[PDB]
């Protein structure tokens, strides 16, 4: 039922070190259907907002 | 955001400093002089007419 993507073109923008949202990461992709689709990390480096 | 310059001291020449700031779009300034009077001070020994 969800959004079946591939070809995930991705990258990444600037990067701070702060304590709060200061590291930004643009990331493309190809839409096969609009929907909704959630991210989520799995390492322990990075958190995501 | 402390940034310093050395800008030439001539009339009229525009000088241009430009800023790489994180998390924005990179900035510039222009600055040129016009009237740098050299006001000296001054003593008195005495007068003639």
């Amino acid at each position: 039922d969800a959004p079946i993507i591939s070809e995930l073109l991705c990258t990444v923008s600037t990067c701070t070190h702060s304590s709060d949202f200061g590291g930004v990461a643009v990331l493309s992709y190809k839409v096969e259907k609009a929907g909704r689709c959630d991210v989520h990390s799995h390492s322990n480096v990075a958190v995501l907002q | 955001y402390e940034h310093t310059a050395v800008i030439p001291n001539q009339v009229g020449f525009p000088y241009k400093a430009h800023v790489a700031r994180e998390g924005y779009s990179p900035l510039t300034l222009q600055m040129q002089v016009v009237e740098t009077s050299l006001e000296p001070t001054l003593n008195l020994e005495y007068i003639t007419c």
